[PDB]
């Protein structure tokens, strides 16, 4: 029948509406991973290991040798440390208050300085790295615009 | 882990396969040798090979070499369907049926076996678990033999060789295994030996098949006015109703101590339950009312060793599993809004949906959060590949909702519609010859034919 029509017209609208959450809840996740050790309970073994950005490394490292197991767990671990390293911006009013109330839930110049932290992780190693070793478009690129 | 250099020692074998058996260390090696060329068992094993390892474990009666012939029938542990054919053939004529010891239940269980000498030995289960708890050389042999023959036969039994499982069942009943499991006074590897015999051979049999989540097809009378939380399992809707309750009280146990992974004794049981549990909620037995608690058990048994690897990954597959149940169960949410409609308070409604009882965790899931960043910084590699895959995706769960719900193709139209439920019930005989005549197979592949702009739809 045509109830097709209006299911698809119902399903364009709610794109629409979720569309200013959903980068909402990346930088929520992006901001999560900002400063992991917040998180994790104070003065745990935890947060003397990942005190120095010890989640940081790691994930570079499996992005560096990850390239080969999943082609798409690569790509998205380099969009989001990208993303993270891009600065911030309001991500509307409506889903301003969303954003703000999920950072506190999940958590109870300034570019230049997560650009320096990157780099001290060792993230210039990790972009030649996939430059030069990989043909495939999305990984070199994705490393160029990282 | 050297193909070429495996293939190159392969090239001269038979001089190997001759001298074996003469106390040398070469069945073992040769075992080894042909433990991942999958070409190399084909090219190798045959027959005369099964027949002359039957013979020296015979012979011998020493666990040593039934776990080398056990150790043949999985490759890579993916599978050897030529290897198992050939290994249950020879394992399951009643003229090689000495070497194995007879499990039987009297008024508890006993364990009957022939003796090195000829002899017929029958010694209760649970005396027999005290005995080798005490330390004997005899305890300790027959416990060791059995071990071994009951992972063999378990091997024998993996993935679906029925030619073997139908005999391997009646051997060893469900209930026996279950009431054998639920002991804890033998020693933990022989409990842990048969909770994997019971998964690899009373689970995974005939009846039991496996379940996708995410159903991206969905019948318009199906969706209800409106979907409550137990009404995703309500509207779903078997046996082993002790196995669960062992698993559970198991699992919930195991969360309540200190450093869960602690003992290798019960490590190794550990390992079994949450590998009986992983194949139970992918076989769908459980719900999703029960499935949130079994989630939370299973993270809190996470939270703050190959054992523990394997067991850390098979308890992120279960959330895996939990989680694309939830997200099932937003779309069914989404479509009875939808239908319920038959504006802007469909988008309220859609908001509240994926922002809680729909929610796997306890402290408002930082709890996953957490665990998902302490294995992060693990070691195995499949661990971190897993907790990297969870954590970018727990995050960005609404666009995964919006893709779902822009693949959903509701199947409300007339009849035509009804060659979807035409296609189903062809396709589960179809499957059900697939597991295990010709003439309805040949009709159902011609009916498929035939029934595959329409051509899209």
């Amino acid at each position: 029948k045509n109830i097709i029509e209006k299911l698809q017209d119902i399903i364009t609208a709610l794109e629409e509406r979720l569309k200013p959450l959903v980068q909402a809840e990346l930088s929520v996740l992006v901001d999560v991973l900002h400063w992991p050790e917040l998180l994790f309970l104070e003065g745990s073994e935890a947060y003397q290991r990942c005190e120095s950005g010890g989640f940081l490394s790691k994930l570079i490292q499996h992005t560096k040798d990850l390239m080969e197991s999943e082609e798409k767990l690569c790509i998205k671990v380099l969009r989001t440390l990208q993303q993270m390293l891009l600065k911030k911006t309001k991500y509307g009013d409506r889903g301003n208050q969303l954003r703000k109330m999920l950072l506190q839930n999940y958590l109870q110049s300034a570019i230049a300085a997560t650009q320096c932290r990157l780099d001290k992780e060792g993230a210039t190693k990790l972009v030649c790295d996939l430059i030069t070793s990989t043909k495939n478009e999305k990984i070199f690129q994705e490393s160029i615009g990282l | 882990d050297y193909r070429k250099n495996q293939e190159h020692i392969a090239k001269q074998f038979g001089m190997m396969q001759s001298q074996i058996g003469y106390d040398i260390l070469a069945e073992d090696t040769i075992t080894a040798l042909l433990h991942n060329n999958r070409k190399l068992l084909e090219k190798h094993i045959t027959k005369t090979e099964v027949e002359t390892f039957v013979s020296l474990v015979r012979k011998n009666r020493e666990p040593r070499f039934l776990d080398y012939l056990s150790d043949l029938c999985v490759s890579n542990h993916i599978a050897i369907p030529v290897t198992q054919e050939l290994i249950c053939k020879c394992v399951l004529d009643p003229k090689n049926s000495d070497i194995l010891i007879r499990t039987e239940l009297r008024p508890e269980v006993w364990l009957t076996w022939t003796d090195k000498n000829n002899e017929h030995h029958e010694k209760s289960v649970r005396q027999l678990a005290q005995e080798a708890r005490a330390g004997n050389a005899h305890d300790e042999n027959v416990l060791s033999y059995y071990r071994y023959q009951l992972k063999l036969f378990a091997r024998m039994c993996l993935d679906r060789q029925y030619l073997a499982i139908d005999e391997i069942s009646q051997q060893l009943g469900v209930d026996l295994i279950f009431l054998c499991m639920a002991d804890e006074m033998l020693p933990f590897d022989l409990r842990a030996s048969f909770c994997h015999l019971m998964l690899h051979v009373h689970v995974d049999r005939d009846p039991q098949e496996l379940v996708t989540p995410v159903k991206f097809a969905r019948l318009w009378t199906e969706i209800p006015t409106a979907i409550t939380i137990k009404d995703y399992d309500s509207n779903l809707n078997n046996k082993f109703a002790n196995t669960m309750e062992f698993v559970e009280d198991y699992l919930n146990n195991v969360v309540s101590e200190a450093v869960p992974f602690a003992n290798e004794e019960k490590n190794k049981l550990t390992f079994e339950v949450v590998s009986l549990a992983h194949n139970l909620i992918y076989f769908g037995f459980y719900s999703f009312s029960e499935l949130l608690r079994l989630t939370r058990t299973l993270l809190g048994i996470i939270d703050c060793d190959i054992v523990v690897m394997e067991t850390k990954l098979k308890i992120l597959e279960i959330l895996q599993f939990i989680l694309n149940v939830r997200l099932d169960y937003r779309i069914s949410y989404l479509l009875s809004v939808f239908k319920k409609e038959f504006l802007d308070r469909i988008g309220e409604q859609a908001e509240a949906m994926f922002g809680s009882m729909l929610e796997v965790d306890d402290e408002g899931g930082r709890m996953f959060l957490r665990v998902l960043i302490h294995l992060t910084m693990h070691d195995y590699a499949p661990l971190v590949s897993g907790a990297l895959q969870l954590l970018f995706k727990h995050f960005s769960q609404r666009q995964e909702a919006m893709h779902t719900f822009k693949q959903v193709q509701l199947l409300i139209s007339a009849q035509d519609v009804e060659n979807y439920k035409v296609i189903k019930s062809e396709l589960d005989r179809l499957r059900t010859m697939v597991e295990k005549n010709y003439q309805i197979v040949k009709g159902i592949l011609e009916r498929l034919n035939k029934m595959c702009q329409m051509r899209k739809k």
